């Protein structure tokens, strides 16, 4: 859903439901964390610097930066694609009749030659 | 009527140039910012404008805060105006 | 509706007899005499001048673009004798919804007068100087609605008749100290020729002159005011007139005894020295109403 | 231009945010002036007679642009009366609005300014604004997509990209290949506004993050293509490394960011059973390539622009984010595939 | 208040004898149920009506702000 | 519409002209609860063709104070009412002296009453008349309220999104 | 005599032709002061005491002012007769035939429209509004206040402090 | 709005609201049927339960069906020249 | 002092009117907050009704009664 | 709906004006004052005739930012008259 009904307008990170519980050092976050190290290392090519790999010790910043906001930017991801799976749920118990099953056929098909 | 109240001054005031018209027969770029500062002020005036017609139902301690505020930046505008002004 | 002829004729008498007035009282302060062999005071003279530029005195114009030059006068007399409707007095002639607020437009509007003179010659010798003029009234009109603001604040709504009501025991002089003596100097502004100065022509003198006497009476109902008594309409028609008579030897005063201010130090007076003191006075005149009880 | 200089940055900055939070049409109206008083200073700084020209054309285009859109909030007042932002209820006042709007973002009738004001500012930081102050009136369009009839919203989008691939073919001028590179890239824009209102502003996060690094990376002066030449050989060369990693990130290719937006557009465009506009969609996107294709042949290729004089001093600018966010727009493939829920 | 209220309902029975007057013939015009498709609440109806026979009456009671007497 | 019926109410409406029935303040005190019902009726049912029987009451209400100071001192009325036009509308200025004769006269009756400061809005209601609560203009609730349910989501396994 | 706005918004229209024609900035500039001053008895007529001199005070005691100096400050090449120039007259003669075309049109009730709504008679109907309030009556009475609309005091007085630093900035 | 007001709040934008005065709208009654029609969000996205409400909140404003109606009326009495009229007032 | 005293008779004698643009101004936002005077001005804005009162239906209301004189409701009557 | 019908047909003029260019840059600046003007009438009724009493307060505030861009806008065009010798929008350099 992309306008809010339950979910309260403007959230810091969810706040309205907490319970989900995040990724703890997921393959996700470690992939962004890599970024925070690339961006460590294009810096000194910018600001030519000997050494990208062992030139300034500021990398940590870079690394810590991407994590932080990874974190919460992922903790957002997990949230928002569950209110769009429990929406879906709710639609198909208040309704019912829009639903429908389909279970065990004998039916013919068309048959290709050469 | 303010229609016939008006009208009466104008049509009073063309007919003193037709008297004297019909009977006898025989640069600098620096004055703009003056004009400019002018419209700006004017404008705020226009914002203080209502303040005695306003002041008579609404809240006395809502309207202290803001009223004055609008006069504070119409001085903090008269001070931009300190800073090298010109010649003028 | 005979009333508004009533307001016309008479009042353009009053801007002719200001030629006796203009410089015979401004005589004896030069220790010269004015008007004496015209009539028998000189009271001739005035209604003379009305024959010698009117009728006999042709036209000799610049260039005459059309529809200019022979609109300007319009402009000029029509906005100077409009300011008389809205006027309180004892009563108003079609007394409007809100007051001051007519007499700031048309006053505003009035600007117009010396812009479309300035544009009637068709040389660059002219409109320089014409716009120089333009600033001595544009200016001082910012200050001139701040004064007016801080006198409604605090007391009564725009209307004019409401203005009259309120000052019963003492005048608005003694609560408005520092702002009465504004409205003595920020009127002159408007072609009085005392601070700063820069056929068709004469017109213009009917219409500057009308303005002078315009000030003189919105002075006498911002300040003065004495008494109202609706009863007796006889005791305030003549009382209103010597106040307002009282302002005009001031109007003539500084004509006379003062020289001209220059007019990059007329910049230097207001918006350098005037407008940050204009704008301490109104915002001591917010607070006010809010400190004590004042509001219609 | 010294401490107030950030005062006249901070009101385009809080301009946005009366955009952003607003419930009243009358407010966005003052939001969008507080954006025509505050970029017109920063267009002109140093006083040229390229500037004069380029602020006054970026002004009568655009004051007149808001004008048209003041006309549909007093529609909003004689039909269904209430001053609300939600929805813009008569199909009469939604084709002035749309128009309004495409002044600013649609650009396939009102692309005409661009290439010129553009061009005209004197300065690499007033670059940054005008791909900055695209971002004030999507949140317009973001809040009152359904109502407003697709027929004239969807033009603006098709013809956009046609006009943005042949505007850039004749143009040698640095800030005219990226002035209709916006062009370009708001056909995208303009065309998930009727199909699911979601990654259209994801699609203003990786074009403002791109476009940034782009003109941070030309604050070793460049304005022409031979400027951009000598580059590799007598300046910088690990310096344009970096530029051709944005540019061909600018165009639709896979292993880069850019390819991620282009994705949800045709991905949303599908689900409502359309074909026959997506398909046209990336053909025309094509076109938009090749202009990042020679402009990375100043970064590949030799070219010859040596030059005698030579550089030997390290090279100091502002670079504010011209290292962080590069990182983001040359790889986020693998790092945003369920990033477009976050966004909203 | 009173006195806005009868004369709103005089002024009413003025225009329903009219209505009934003119519309005889050709026209399929009833006068039912009023132009409110709601008709519950019914709003002013005779701010823009007020009898629109005698152009003398109907001159002063719209304008208040010209003239003001 | 369905208008109400020619003979309306009240016989021979309004006493006389103008700013008499404003110079006297006392019609506040004498004769409220004709005039407070009938404010009452309309504030809950705004239609002027449920609540026109309270209104009735009203006008029929007005004949009987005012012919109460026609019979008993009536002196002081008649030049209190000529002071009141003299002037324009001042209402209370320039008329005070002349207020002091009036008043001194209905002292002796008990109609004498003075509002002082002000009512500060008063509550009364005996009548009713049908209770009257909801009638509006609305007829519906429209579809009601939406569907929500509210069960609080788990996980919400694999993503949408190709790459999971 | 039976219609009172009517007749001032053809006077409206009348002022607005020397815009879409050029006849130079002061001929067209003269239409502001006709256009405006005709154009608040348009606004006065329903009511608003204090919004109809609004365009007396700032519209034309103010706007048009300041656009008097920036006719002599840039372009002024002496004023001219704006019916020797071709194709002004050209634009002027069609800019008034579609406006009064439509006038013609009045007369019998309907007329017709390029926009869906119909125009019909409305002399009585054309303010459409009782009598309601009575003591601080009209909802343009009280038009102006500081409460409840104190965020928009603020930004107005941003964009003003915005304007004198601005301009002062580019001369 | 792309971001929402928190806590502090800056709106009064909305017809039939707390009023500067005591004084009302001029379609208040009117008013009050939409507001109370649309406070649902399956009820203006859907925009058919509420079609009967909003076209008499349509009809206080333009006043368009008035219009029509006296139009026919005014045309009627201008129609019968020389012929049987009604006049009282 | 090093401004108080200092920058005080300088204000006095070049530029005197700015001295004046300051302490008015200034004193213009001290007084309506300290001095207890504010309080009473706010509740006679209130008090003066610009519309005519409502009536409500009476069903168990204290300090309510007739419009007639009585001890009901607050009911201004602030000096004299 | 009779009043509305004249002043909308005021507004198209307006508009045509913006978009029409003879020689002069004037025109411009002094039709999106009467563009401004339009709008300031259209706002005006619509409040007046249909109350609000609270929204009364916007076309004062339309009046205020009306006069900015008639302004800052007005500026530019005196910048114009330093770098060349006259306004006029047959005189450009930009491609």
């Amino acid at each position: 859903x992309x306008x809010x009904x339950x979910x309260x307008x403007x959230x810091x990170x969810x706040x309205x439901x907490x319970x989900x519980x995040x990724x703890x050092x997921x393959p996700r976050l470690a992939f962004v964390g890599f970024l925070g190290y690339c961006s460590g290392l294009i810096d000194n090519a910018i600001r030519r610097r000997p050494v990208l790999l062992a030139g300034l010790h500021r990398q940590l910043l870079y690394i810590t930066s991407f994590v932080f906001v990874g974190y919460y930017l992922l903790k957002r991801q997990d949230y928002m694609y569950a209110v769009r799976d429990h929406d879906m749920f709710s639609y198909i118990k208040s309704h019912x009749x829009x639903x429908x099953x389909x279970x065990x056929x004998x039916x013919x098909x068309x048959x290709x030659x050469x | 009527n303010l229609m016939l109240a008006l009208l009466t001054n104008f049509t009073l005031a063309t007919l003193l140039v037709i008297i004297a018209f019909w009977l006898p027969q025989l640069f600098s770029m620096k004055f703009f910012l003056v004009a400019i500062t002018f419209l700006l002020f004017d404008l705020e005036i226009a914002l203080l404008l209502p303040l005695p017609w306003a002041s008579q139902t609404a809240n006395l301690n809502t309207m202290l805060t803001m009223a004055l505020f609008l006069i504070i930046l119409l001085a903090v505008s008269l001070a931009y105006e300190w800073t090298q002004k010109g010649l003028e | 509706m005979i009333n508004i002829l009533m307001l016309i004729i008479p009042i353009l008498l009053a801007v002719a007899f200001l030629t006796l007035v203009e410089r015979k009282v401004l005589g004896y302060m030069q220790l010269r005499k004015g008007p004496n062999v015209v009539g028998p005071y000189g009271l001739l003279q005035p209604i003379a001048d009305a024959i010698k530029l009117f009728i006999k005195e042709p036209l000799r114009p610049a260039t005459s673009s059309a529809s200019m030059f022979i609109l300007a006068p319009i402009m000029a007399l029509g906005l100077a004798l409009t300011m008389w409707i809205p006027l309180p007095m004892p009563y108003p002639l079609i007394n409007m919804n809100l007051g001051v607020l007519f007499m700031l437009a048309m006053s505003s509007l009035a600007v117009y007068s010396i812009l479309w003179s300035g544009w009637a010659s068709n040389s660059k010798y002219a409109l320089i100087g014409a716009l120089r003029a333009v600033a001595q009234t544009i200016s001082y009109e910012v200050t001139l609605a701040i004064i007016l603001l801080s006198v409604l604040l605090m007391s009564g709504s725009f209307t004019l008749s409401t203005l009259i009501t309120t000052q019963e025991q003492m005048w608005l002089i003694l609560p408005a100290w520092p702002l009465a003596m504004m409205w003595f100097i920020s009127t002159l502004a408007e072609t009085n020729r005392a601070p700063f100065d820069l056929g068709p022509f004469a017109l213009f003198f009917m219409a500057e002159y009308a303005n002078i006497i315009m000030m003189n009476i919105f002075t006498a109902i911002l300040f003065l005011g004495t008494s109202h008594n609706p009863h007796m309409p006889e005791l305030y028609t003549i009382n209103f007139t010597i106040k307002s008579l009282l302002l005009t030897m001031s109007f003539l005063w500084i004509r006379a005894s003062y020289p001209r201010f220059r007019y990059d130090q007329l910049m230097h007076l207001l918006w350098k020295n005037f407008l940050p003191l204009t704008l301490a006075l109104c915002m001591w005149h917010v607070s006010l109403p809010i400190l004590t009880s004042g509001i219609p | 231009n010294p401490i107030i200089f950030i005062i006249i940055l901070l009101t385009i900055m809080l301009g946005t945010i009366i955009v952003m939070i607003s419930s009243h049409w009358l407010l966005v109206w003052i939001g969008f002036e507080m954006n025509m008083l505050a970029i017109i200073p920063i267009m002109m700084k140093n006083h040229n007679p390229r500037a004069t020209e380029a602020s006054t054309k970026y002004f009568l285009t655009q004051s007149t642009a808001s004008m048209l859109l003041m006309m549909a909030v007093i529609i909003n007042l004689m039909f269904s009366g209430q001053w609300t932002v939600m929805k813009l209820f008569n199909p009469m006042a939604s084709m002035l609005m749309t128009m309004a709007l495409a002044m600013k973002l649609g650009m396939a009738p009102f692309h005409f300014w661009v290439p010129e004001v553009t061009q005209g500012i004197p300065l690499s930081s007033g670059l940054i604004l005008l791909t900055w102050q695209k971002l004030a009136p999507m949140s317009v369009l973001y809040q009152i997509f359904p109502s407003i009839n697709l027929n004239l919203i969807l033009t603006l989008s098709v013809l956009s990209i046609l006009i943005g691939g042949w505007g850039g073919l004749n143009q040698t001028q640095l800030r005219k290949i990226m002035a209709y590179s916006s062009i370009a890239h708001m056909g995208w824009m303009t065309a998930v506004l009727p199909y699911n209102p979601t990654m259209t502003l994801l699609n203003l996060i990786i074009y403002i993050i791109m476009t940034s690094t782009m003109f941070t990376m030309f604050m070793a002066n460049s304005t022409t293509t031979t400027l951009s030449l000598s580059h590799t050989w007598n300046k910088t060369p690990i310096m344009t490394v970096l530029i051709l990693a944005t540019l061909l990130s600018m165009g639709g290719l896979p292993p880069l960011s850019g390819f991620m937006p282009k994705w949800m557009i045709i991905q949303e465009m599908t689900k409502n059973n359309s074909i026959i506009l997506p398909t046209f969609m990336a053909i025309t996107a094509l076109l938009n390539l090749y202009f990042y294709m020679r402009l990375t042949y100043s970064t590949t290729l030799t070219m010859f622009p040596s030059t005698n004089n030579m550089k030997m001093k390290w090279q100091f600018p502002l670079m504010k984010k011209m290292t962080f966010l590069p990182t983001m727009v040359v790889l986020s493939t693998m790092m945003l595939p369920l990033t477009p829920m976050l966004s909203v | 208040l009173q006195a806005e209220k009868d004369r709103r309902v005089l002024q009413m029975l003025r225009e329903n004898l009219e209505e009934e007057a003119t519309v005889m013939k050709d026209x399929x015009x009833x006068x039912x149920x009023x132009x409110x498709x709601x008709x519950x609440x019914x709003x002013x109806x005779x701010x823009x009506x007020x009898x629109x026979x005698x152009x003398x009456x109907x001159x002063x009671x719209x304008x208040x702000x010209x003239x003001x007497x | 519409e369905l208008p109400s019926l020619e003979d309306l109410k009240v016989q021979e409406v309004k006493v006389s002209s103008s700013v008499l029935k404003a110079a006297a303040h006392h019609y506040g005190a004498q004769c409220d609860k004709p005039n407070k019902e009938f404010m009452l009726c309309r504030w809950e049912e705004k239609d002027p063709r449920r609540c026109l029987e309270e209104g009735k009451l009203v006008n029929q209400c007005a004949l009987e104070f005012f012919r109460q100071i026609k019979r008993h001192c009536a002196e002081p009325f008649t030049e209190y009412w000529t002071c009141i036009d003299y002037s324009g509308l001042q209402l209370f200025r320039r008329c005070r002296k002349q207020q002091a004769q009036f008043d001194e006269c209905v002292l002796d009756k008990x109609x004498x009453x003075x509002x002082x400061x002000x009512x500060x809005x008063x509550x009364x209601x005996x009548x009713x008349x049908x209770x009257x609560x909801x009638x509006x203009x609305x007829x519906x609730x429209x579809x009601x309220x939406x569907x929500x349910x509210x069960x609080x989501x788990x996980x919400x396994x694999x993503x949408x999104x190709x790459x999971x | 005599m039976l219609y009172i706005v009517f007749i001032l918004s053809v006077i409206f229209v009348m002022g607005f032709v020397g815009f879409s024609s050029k006849p130079s900035p002061i001929y067209g500039g003269l239409g502001l002061i006709v256009s405006g001053g005709v154009g608040c008895g348009i606004v006065l007529n329903f009511g608003g005491s204090f919004l109809g001199l609004m365009v007396f005070l700032i519209y034309l005691g103010g706007m048009m002012v300041v656009f008097g100096y920036t006719t002599a400050m840039a372009t002024e090449q002496y004023p001219e007769i704006w019916l020797s120039n071709k194709a002004v007259l050209g634009a002027f003669v069609t800019g008034l035939l579609m406006e009064f075309f439509m006038v013609y049109y009045v007369l019998k009730d309907k007329e017709v429209e390029v926009v869906f709504e119909f125009n019909g008679l409305g002399d009585w109907v054309i303010y459409d509004t009782g009598d309601s309030g009575f003591f601080s009556e009209e909802a343009m009475g009280i038009a102006a206040l500081y409460s409840y609309g104190t965020w928009l005091v603020i930004v107005t007085g941003w964009s003003l402090l915005i304007g004198v630093v601005v301009i002062m900035e580019i001369t | 709005q792309k971001r929402l007001g928190v806590d502090l709040d800056r709106w009064m934008t909305i017809q039939s609201a707390e009023q500067p005065h005591k004084i009302p709208s001029r379609c208040h009654a009117f008013e009050k049927e939409w507001i109370e029609c649309a406070h649902g969000i399956g009820s203006i996205r859907a925009e058919k339960e509420c079609k009967i409400e909003f076209e008499d909140f349509r009809e206080c404003l333009l006043r368009q069906k008035t219009m029509k109606r006296l139009h026919a009326i005014r045309r009627q009495r201008e129609k019968l020249i020389k012929e049987g009229k009604y006049t009282p007032p | 002092a090093e401004r108080v005293a200092a920058f005080l008779k300088n204000v006095w004698a070049k530029e005197p009117v700015l001295v004046a643009s300051f302490a008015i101004a200034g004193l213009a936002v001290i007084l309506p907050t300290l001095s207890p005077y504010t309080k009473y001005s706010l509740m006679i804005n209130x008090x003066x009704x610009x519309x005519x009162x409502x009536x409500x239906x009476x069903x168990x209301x204290x300090x309510x009664x007739x419009x007639x004189x009585x001890x009901x409701x607050x009911x201004x009557x602030x000096x004299x | 709906s009779m009043v509305y019908m004249n002043i909308m047909m005021a507004f198209t003029v307006s508009l045509v004006g913006l978009l029409m260019y003879r020689s002069h840059l004037m025109s411009s600046l002094l039709c999106l004052e009467g563009m401004m003007l339009s709008l300031f009438v259209m706002a005006a009724l619509t409040i007046l005739n249909s109350h609000f009493t609270l929204a009364s307060m916007m076309p004062i505030i339309l009046l205020v930012f009306a006069a900015c861009e008639a302004a800052l806008g007005l500026s530019l065009l005196v910048m114009v008259s330093n770098t060349y010798g006259t306004d006029y929008v047959q005189n450009l350099n930009l491609l």
